[PDB]
């Protein structure tokens, strides 16, 4: 089937008025409820630094790289 | 994470504390970067180096203005860094605002949110404000 | 039959091993002053007092450069955009102190350059072409302005334009990225798209032909052998190596119009290249790249940093440094 | 500012130099509509 | 969850980064929504009733006459860069503390008088023309007495 | 002196008497193919080919 | 069938594009 | 059946809108230096 | 009554914006309907000579 | 100096001056398809 | 469709104004409709301008280049550069934006409606391209329509309220020019000087006295061309230099407008007098002088001898010497000595600055003006970040100087990239091979081998 012929169709847009919008949404809402954050372990502007650390987190060891981790981000 | 723990800053030359609200902190930043920032921006002084704003050449000045109410007292009247001979003349200030026209509206509640974008940026950046481009 | 005619007939002629045309009369004068000029100071040249603190920087080969370093150093800073002819100069050796031979050997590089633009129109129009080839060497002489005359222009000295030699040139990048943020511009950037790609679409037009010859030839002679100067026929299946790209990416995405790519071929590196010289001819006059210098800030107003504030900090190790002794203010307005 | 007889329009005149943008879009959408013919 | 500002209207808006709260964050109401700046009514720590600022003005006007008077000095010399310095250097506040006492109809008449007479002085000093000067330096000043003559 | 404002660089008229004497001289030549030419002959295109 | 071959590209590219559109209103 | 410049016109007003939130977001929010 | 007057002239300009064009390309309408518009063109042209009276009194 | 710019005056005028009067020789007719 | 199409044409949509060449009824209303625009941009920038100006910033801190175009013509303006009304702003704007609806009806009724080809019924207005004789009567019309123009701004100067002068004692001032400078060496001697540093060809006009002046001699030529155009057909040289075709015409314009481009950019980057700096912000060489300057003045206050003070490298720290002689500012603005901002002719002699009058007079004034200039010097990002490339994210501000002269640079080498599409397209087409090479006979192969 050719391209241009499926987008022009009223079928497509049938479908696509739903899935799109439900798919922008269901992205709006992954930042929403901050779940991005908790699933990619990016800072929150509230948590940056912390009450015990005022210093940039960086990791020093390679082996326990996990649990350095921890610490940095118990906070 | 602007508690109100940095937001608390000395009001006065006696030593007194004061909080500011969120809307001194918003504003002071916005009209400290149209009034004052082309001079003043990151707390050196563009035009005379010597004497900056951060907080210890604030310190060393003769009227002490490590203050909110000196920093509002040197914008409605401005000295020299021993505070022997005014220079309004050539400083932006109420005394001098029929020559410059970005002081004619400026209300005392203005001048209290610029002297606390002054006193708050230290508390926030601390070697970042007055300390030129090495700290960039 | 005049003796007008008689030379307009052969400056114009065809059969000269060289096109001459009335271009020529700008461009091969000009040129070969350039040329004779820049042999000469590139070879044996005294010192140049480039940044006007009499601190004269050498630049040839016979004061101890090589031909990486060697120069031909830029007019003083004391001139600045001011016209430095030998007749304004009281002695020759005045003139290679104030880096004279700099403003000769620009000046007639890009009347020059010019010509030899105005130079392939002209053939074109005595040969029956279409006219549009010197509109793609637009694109490097318009850089060639750019660096050489218009950041001069800017700037407000000859001092500023970059140096006719080798790591003159790259100290003329590195200065114009601390001062300027060249890499943030967009401009630079749609000229590196321009040079990229261009190198990408000719390596690209390149291996599609090179694929699809025809056999006309044997193993032991070359392939370029199959060619025949002067041939009417295709020397190689463009639907061969259509089919081919139609299938490496997908069909829609392949010039099936030989004239339409070839078209291609030109507008990209000749857009990008008159894009980035606008963005040194905008550089000229400080309108600088993308600064998000201390942008991004947490919750508590500190500063996170970002690559671009490590390229910041690239910036200012440039910047503290370059033109050591020019400088007694705390601001490079210049 | 504007004058105050006219400070209600304020929102309108921020979007008046935008328009000849909008009439070089025009064009395309004009000629897209014809089909390029 | 982040704090969130669609423009002003869904969410926080009197957040430190939201940058098209026009005048919505703050209390006070702005001279436009383009402003960060409040009205010129009172409030403002600016009065230009002062007597500090009518006193620099009036300062001005006496100092232009001393150095109005000085011109024919440079004119028995022939130093015609130093009439035109004159009428630049401490002159160059003398219209904007003109204008500013110039508030009535026959005040501004008399305030144009000396202007003109002042481009005279300045337009025979490039022309070098050494009696035009001193006749429009003399006009200068009697048109300057008669402006402060009235307040 | 070169920051003075000359006309075209003329500080002395020996550099005038070149400039005349430079255009006229091509001028010269080029009268000798189109002076004595015409000047009703008209045309109606975007090019003339009258003569040489 | 070609679905999941132009939707593998355009079901996270909407889903993606959903938020970033989120993100210009996050404030400090 | 719908005409492809109708499709192209709410697809590029989309592209423009989007594009006129992410110049929006650079001016206000994260990123924004205020 | 001069924002009154601005707001009326600038919904007349909306309404002539999208409907002028539309006259004059379809090929046959604006001879059979220009004593319509030439009226709306009238209506415009004294609504900027009344706002023009009415801003230069209030001066 | 002065006697070089006498030099460098002549050449100029005379190049720019054979680059002025060469475009005025009826320099459109000079194309292959007629004159 | 006809003559709307490839078909009949033979031009593709993109170039699509190409049909347009040889129909002079509706290339009339592709004029007028574009003439519209400019009239509507030029009304709805400076409503735009009004609308966000505020009174606390100078003009060149607020992002305007429009309402100072109508500042140095004398409205609203004050003393020094103050900015008193902004409601001739605001009307300047409404009679740009309301002749905009009236040249874009007519637009778009000769593009739509009008008739496509005026040689027929309106000969007054028809044209052939190759009609040497019509085609000189438009040109000797509009040009003098440009002397007219030309003789408006006379006329705002001398006669209806003067312009803004920066260079006017007392302060710069509105200012009537009552001896304009009318003789020919001095105005022609713009125009035939050195375009390099010192003389700088046409920016180098310094007084407003010469501007005027200027205007009269160029209201004079193009009113003196424009009758000898539309009385007479070119001559025979002309006619043989020349390609008689309307997309020849078009590459000479293109040539014409982007020498004018250059001109105007540069006016806005060095010019202080017909761009005054309190109302376009500091030149670039200005603002260099300006630091020099208060670095000057803050070292003698504490008590150093400026004029012995010696730099890292020898020369003067703050008072050196220019290559002709001239006593100018040290450090790396000694470039920048050929400016003469008006907050530094004060302390000039004729030997260059004036040393007694630096130790002794300099006034708050200048001191105030030197600072601003400081520190709102043309540097600044394309996101408006003021300062040098190294700067933080604080100050909003990027000189209207830099816009103008970046934009219409920009502009003005695509203008010369247009006449060099257009010329030799244009050349191409009157001798008949733009749309290729003749396979039947091919200029080359009628040629001798090349060697
Ligand atoms: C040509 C194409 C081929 C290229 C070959 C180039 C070699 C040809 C020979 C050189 C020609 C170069 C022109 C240099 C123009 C110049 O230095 O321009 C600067 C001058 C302005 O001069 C400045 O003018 C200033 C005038 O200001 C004075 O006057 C002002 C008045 O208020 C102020 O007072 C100010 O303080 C005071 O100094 C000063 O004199 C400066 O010293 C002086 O530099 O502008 C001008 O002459 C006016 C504008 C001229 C047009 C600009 C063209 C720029 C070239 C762009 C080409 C890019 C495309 C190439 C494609 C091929
Ligand atoms: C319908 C015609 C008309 C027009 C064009 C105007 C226009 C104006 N009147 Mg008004 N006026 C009108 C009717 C009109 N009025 C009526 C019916 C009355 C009641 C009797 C008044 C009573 C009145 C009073 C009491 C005053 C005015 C004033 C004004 C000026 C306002 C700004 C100013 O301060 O001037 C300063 C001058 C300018 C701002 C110049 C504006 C013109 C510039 C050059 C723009 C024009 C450019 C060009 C034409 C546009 C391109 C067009 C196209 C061909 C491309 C403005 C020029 C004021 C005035 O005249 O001040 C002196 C004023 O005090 N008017
Ligand atoms: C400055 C912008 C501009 C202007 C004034 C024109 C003008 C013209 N074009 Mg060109 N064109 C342009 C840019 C422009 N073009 C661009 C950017 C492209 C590339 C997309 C083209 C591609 C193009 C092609 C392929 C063709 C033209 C043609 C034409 C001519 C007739 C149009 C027509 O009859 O179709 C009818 C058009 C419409 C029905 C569309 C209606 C649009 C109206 C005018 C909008 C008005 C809106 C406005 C707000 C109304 C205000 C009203 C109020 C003032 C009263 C006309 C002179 C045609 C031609 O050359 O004929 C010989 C032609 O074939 N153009
Ligand atoms: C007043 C000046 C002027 C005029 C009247 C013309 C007129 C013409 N040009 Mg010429 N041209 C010009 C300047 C001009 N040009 C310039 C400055 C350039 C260099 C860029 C050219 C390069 C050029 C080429 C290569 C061609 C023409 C062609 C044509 C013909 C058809 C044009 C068309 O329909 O495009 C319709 C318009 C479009 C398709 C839109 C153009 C796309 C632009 C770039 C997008 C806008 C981007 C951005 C928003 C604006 C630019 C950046 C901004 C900051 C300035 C028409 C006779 C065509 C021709 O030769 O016909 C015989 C052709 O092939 N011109
Ligand atoms: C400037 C370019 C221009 C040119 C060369 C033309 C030329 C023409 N027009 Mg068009 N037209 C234009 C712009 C132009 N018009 C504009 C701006 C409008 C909107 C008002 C129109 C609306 C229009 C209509 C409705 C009609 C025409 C018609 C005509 C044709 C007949 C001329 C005529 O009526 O007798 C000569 C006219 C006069 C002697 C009266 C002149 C009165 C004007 C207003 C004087 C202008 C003042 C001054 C010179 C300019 C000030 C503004 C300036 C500074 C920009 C002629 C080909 C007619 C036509 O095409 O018939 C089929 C026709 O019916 N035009
Ligand atoms: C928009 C402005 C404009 C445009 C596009 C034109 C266009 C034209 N002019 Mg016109 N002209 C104009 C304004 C304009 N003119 C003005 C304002 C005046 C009054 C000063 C004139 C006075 C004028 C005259 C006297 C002549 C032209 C001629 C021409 C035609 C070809 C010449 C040419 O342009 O080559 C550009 C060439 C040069 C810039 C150099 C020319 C040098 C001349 C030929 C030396 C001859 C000596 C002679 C005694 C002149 C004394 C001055 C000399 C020392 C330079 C061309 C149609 C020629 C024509 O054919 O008229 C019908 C012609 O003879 N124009
Ligand atoms: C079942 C389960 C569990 C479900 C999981 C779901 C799942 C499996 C998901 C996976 C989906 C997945 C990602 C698959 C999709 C595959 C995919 C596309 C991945 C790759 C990723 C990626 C984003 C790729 C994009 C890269 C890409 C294609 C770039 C190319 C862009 C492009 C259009 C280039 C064209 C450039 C161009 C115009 C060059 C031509 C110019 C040139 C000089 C041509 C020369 C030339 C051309 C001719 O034409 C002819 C004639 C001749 C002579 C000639 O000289
Ligand atoms: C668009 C492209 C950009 C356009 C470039 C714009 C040009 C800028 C305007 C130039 C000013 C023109 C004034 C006259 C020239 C001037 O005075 O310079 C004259 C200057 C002055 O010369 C110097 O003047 C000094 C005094 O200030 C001293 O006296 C010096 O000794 C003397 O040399 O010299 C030069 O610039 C030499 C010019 C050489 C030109 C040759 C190249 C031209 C070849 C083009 C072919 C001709 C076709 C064009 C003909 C039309
Ligand atoms: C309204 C905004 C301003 C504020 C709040 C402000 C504040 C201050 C303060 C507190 C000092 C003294 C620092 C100290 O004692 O250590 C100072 C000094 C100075 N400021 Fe500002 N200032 C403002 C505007 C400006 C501007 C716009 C300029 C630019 C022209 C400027 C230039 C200077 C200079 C030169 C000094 C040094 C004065 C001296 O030598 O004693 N100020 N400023
Ligand atoms: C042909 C053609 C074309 C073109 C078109 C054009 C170009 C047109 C133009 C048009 C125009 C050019 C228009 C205009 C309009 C205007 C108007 C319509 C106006 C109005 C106004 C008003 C309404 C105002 C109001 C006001 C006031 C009074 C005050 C202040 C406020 C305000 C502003 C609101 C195109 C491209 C599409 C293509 C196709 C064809
Ligand atoms: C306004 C003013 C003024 C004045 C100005 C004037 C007076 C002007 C003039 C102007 C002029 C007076 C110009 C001229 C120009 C010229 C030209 C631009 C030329 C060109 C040429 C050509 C283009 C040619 C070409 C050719 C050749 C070379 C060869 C053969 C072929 C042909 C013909 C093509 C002043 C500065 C005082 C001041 C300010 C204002
Ligand atoms: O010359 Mn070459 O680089 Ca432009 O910035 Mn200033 O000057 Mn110098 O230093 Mn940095």
């Amino acid at each position: 089937r050719p391209f241009s012929d499926i987008i022009t169709s009223v079928r497509y847009w049938i479908i696509h008025s739903i899935t799109i919008p439900s798919l922008f949404v269901s992205g709006w809402l992954f930042i929403s409820t901050g779940l991005a954050y908790d699933v990619f372990g990016t800072p929150r502007p509230n948590e940056y630094f912390t009450q015990d650390r005022q210093q940039v987190p960086l990791v020093n060891d390679r082996f326990s790289a996990k649990q350095e981790l921890e610490d940095l981000t118990k906070g | 994470d602007l508690d109100e723990a940095t937001r608390t800053v000395v009001v006065d030359n006696a030593g007194n504390t004061t909080v500011l609200t969120p809307e001194q902190v918003k504003r002071g930043k916005r009209l400290f970067n149209a009034t004052c920032g082309a001079c003043h921006v990151g707390g050196i002084t563009k035009t005379n180096p010597n004497v900056g704003l951060d907080p210890e050449a604030l310190s060393l000045a003769t009227p002490r203005r490590d203050n909110i109410s000196a920093l509002v007292d040197y914008i409605k009247n401005p000295t020299t860094y021993d505070g022997l001979e005014s220079i309004a003349e050539v400083h932006p200030s109420i005394k001098s605002a029929d020559i410059y026209p970005r002081m004619r509206s400026l209300t005392d509640e203005d001048l209290y949110s610029i002297a606390g974008h002054i006193m708050l940026s230290p508390k926030i950046a601390s070697e970042k404000w007055g300390g030129g481009k090495i700290y960039y | 039959v005049s003796l007008w005619e008689r030379f307009c007939a052969w400056i114009t002629s065809t059969e000269n091993r060289l096109y001459i045309g009335w271009f020529g009369c700008l461009m091969f004068p000009t040129l070969l002053t350039a040329t004779s000029c820049f042999i000469i100071a590139f070879i044996a040249a005294p010192p140049v007092d480039i940044d006007g603190i009499r601190e004269p920087v050498a630049g040839s080969l016979l004061y101890g450069n090589n031909i990486i370093s060697g120069a031909v150093v830029p007019s003083s800073n004391a001139i600045g955009m001011h016209f430095y002819p030998i007749w304004e100069a009281a002695s020759i050796d005045e003139w290679l102190y104030n880096g004279g031979p700099y403003q000769l050997i620009v000046l007639h590089f890009l009347l020059g350059v010019s010509a030899y633009m105005g130079r392939e129109w002209e053939l074109s129009y005595r040969l029956g072409m279409r006219p549009w080839i010197f509109v793609a060497f637009s694109a490097p002489v318009a850089a060639a302005s750019a660096v050489f005359l218009v950041y001069p222009i800017g700037q407000g000295s000859f001092s500023d334009g970059m140096p006719l030699g080798i790591s003159g040139t790259f100290n003329f990048m590195l200065v114009f990225q601390a001062e300027h943020n060249i890499l943030m511009h967009p401009f630079h950037m749609a000229g590196v798209a321009g040079v990229f790609g261009g190198s990408l679409f000719s390596a690209m037009h390149g291996s599609l032909v090179t694929s699809s010859l025809i056999r006309e030839t044997t193993e032991n002679e070359s392939t370029n052998y199959g060619y025949k100067f002067g041939q009417e026929e295709e020397t190689y299946n463009i639907v061969a190596a259509h089919g081919y790209f139609g299938r490496l990416i997908f069909q829609y995405a392949s010039f099936n119009n030989s004239r339409a790519l070839h078209f291609f071929l030109a507008l990209w590196p000749v857009v990008g290249i008159w894009i980035t010289s606008m963005g040194i001819s905008t550089m000229a006059f400080n309108l600088n790249g993308f600064n998000f210098n201390q942008s991004v800030v947490d919750s508590q107003g500190r500063v996170i940093n970002t690559w671009a504030d490590i390229l910041n900090r690239a910036n200012l190790g440039i910047e503290v440094m370059h033109e050591r002794n020019a400088h007694n203010f705390p601001l490079d307005l210049a | 500012r504007l004058p105050e007889a006219y400070v209600v329009f304020s929102p309108i005149v921020d979007v008046l130099p935008i328009i000849p943008v909008f009439f070089l879009l025009l064009a395309f959408v004009w000629q897209a509509a014809i089909g390029f013919r | 969850s982040p704090r969130f500002s669609v423009f002003g209207l869904v969410g926080d808006g009197t957040s430190y980064s939201e940058g098209a709260a026009y005048g919505t964050d703050q209390a006070d109401k702005l001279y436009s929504p383009y402003s960060v700046y409040s009205p010129e009514g009172e409030k403002s720590l600016y009065k230009p009733d002062n007597a500090e600022y009518l006193a620099r003005k009036k300062a001005v006007l006496a100092e232009t006459k001393n150095r109005l008077q000085k011109i024919p000095a440079y004119v028995d010399k022939k130093e015609w860069f130093n009439v035109k310095d004159e009428l630049t250097r401490y002159m160059y506040e003398t219209r904007g503390a003109v204008r500013s006492l110039s508030s009535s109809v026959t005040q501004k008449e008399k305030a144009e008088v000396f202007f003109r007479a002042l481009e005279d002085t300045y337009g025979a000093a490039t022309l070098k023309k050494g009696d035009a000067v001193k006749a429009s330096n003399d006009k200068a000043i009697a048109a300057l007495d008669a402006f402060t003559a009235t307040l | 002196t070169e920051g003075t404002n000359e006309w075209f660089g003329v500080d002395d008229l020996r550099l005038l008497a070149v400039l005349f004497l430079g255009h006229w001289a091509i001028l010269s030549l080029w009268l000798g193919s189109y002076g004595d030419s015409n000047e009703d002959e008209d045309f109606f295109g975007e090019i003339d080919y009258s003569a040489r | 069938f070609r679905w999941l071959a132009i939707h593998g590209l355009a079901i996270p590219t909407v889903f993606f594009l959903g938020g970033i559109t989120a993100m210009q209103f996050i404030q400090r | 059946r719908i005409p492809l410049w109708l499709v192209g016109l709410v697809g590029g007003l989309a592209v423009i809108t989007m594009l006129s939130l992410f110049f929006y977001g650079s001016y206000s929010g994260l990123g924004s230096s205020l | 009554m001069i924002t009154l007057l601005v707001a009326l002239l600038v919904l007349i300009s909306l309404g002539l914006v999208v409907t002028v064009p539309v006259a004059l390309a379809t090929p046959g309408e604006w001879e059979i309907a220009k004593g319509k518009f030439n009226r709306f063109f009238q209506i415009w042209v004294f609504l900027v000579i009344v706002i023009a009276a009415a801003d230069g009194i209030s001066s | 100096m002065l006697t070089l710019k006498i030099l460098v005056y002549t050449t100029v005028i005379f190049f720019v001056s054979l680059f002025i009067f060469g475009f005025l020789s009826s320099d459109p007719s000079r194309n292959p398809n007629r004159k | 469709i006809a003559g709307r199409d490839i078909e009949s044409t033979g031009f593709a949509w993109w170039s699509g104004n190409a049909r347009l060449i040889n129909v002079s009824g509706k290339l009339l209303g592709a004029h007028v409709a574009h003439a519209g625009l400019m009239v509507f941009w030029a009304g709805a920038m400076v409503l735009f301008e009004v609308s966000h100006f505020v009174p606390e910033k100078p003009t060149y801190e607020q992002g305007f280049i429009l309402i100072q175009h109508l500042a140095t013509l004398g409205y609203g303006i004050g003393p020094g550069g103050e900015i008193t009304s902004t409601v001739p702003y605001f009307a300047v704007g409404v009679i740009h934006l309301i002749s905009s609806a009236i040249l874009g009806f007519g637009g778009i009724y000769h593009s739509l409606l009008g008739p496509d080809t005026l040689e027929e019924s309106f000969p007054f207005f028809g044209y052939d391209w190759r009609d040497k004789n019509k085609m000189t009567t438009i040109l000797g019309i509009h040009l003098c329509l440009l002397g007219l123009g030309s003789f408006l701004l006379v006329i705002k100067a001398m006669y209806l309220g003067g312009v803004y002068d920066t260079w006017a004692p007392g302060g710069g001032d509105v200012r009537y020019i009552t001896t304009p400078t009318l003789n020919p060496i001095v105005i022609f001697g713009y125009v035939f000087r050195s375009p390099f540093g010192g003389d700088g060809w046409v920016v180098s006009v310094n007084n407003m006295e010469d501007v005027i002046g200027g205007h009269i001699w160029v209201g004079i030529l193009c009113i003196t061309g424009g009758i000898w155009h539309i009385f007479t057909k070119p001559f025979a040289w002309a006619r043989r230099a020349f390609v008689w075709s309307g997309e020849a015409y078009l590459s000479y314009s293109l040539a014409a407008i982007s020498l004018m481009g250059f001109t105007a950019a540069l006016y806005s980057w060095y010019n202080n007098t017909a761009y005054p700096s309190e109302l376009y912000g500091p030149t670039g060489p200005e603002a260099s002088q300006a630091q020099a300057f208060t670095f000057l003045v803050r070292d003698q206050r504490l008590g150093a001898n400026v004029s012995s003070a010696q730099g890292p490298t020898g020369l003067g720290k703050y008072l050196m010497r220019s290559p002709s002689g001239e006593i100018i500012f040290g450090g790396e603005t000694m470039r920048f000595w050929d400016l003469r901002a008006p907050w530094v002719e004060p302390l000039r002699g004729p030997n260059g600055l004036d040393i007694n009058k630096i130790k002794n007079d300099i006034q708050p004034w200048q001191e105030r003006r030197a600072a601003e200039y400081m520190t709102h010097a043309p540097l600044g990002s394309l996101n408006s970040v003021g300062g040098v490339a190294t700067e933080i994210n604080s100050v909003n501000y990027v000189s209207p100087r830099s816009w103008l002269c970046c934009s219409h640079f920009f502009l003005a080498f695509f203008f010369l990239v247009g006449h060099w599409w257009h010329s030799g397209r244009a050349r191409a087409a009157a001798a008949g091979f733009e749309k290729g090479i003749n396979r039947a006979n091919e200029p080359v192969l009628s040629m001798r081998p090349i060697d």
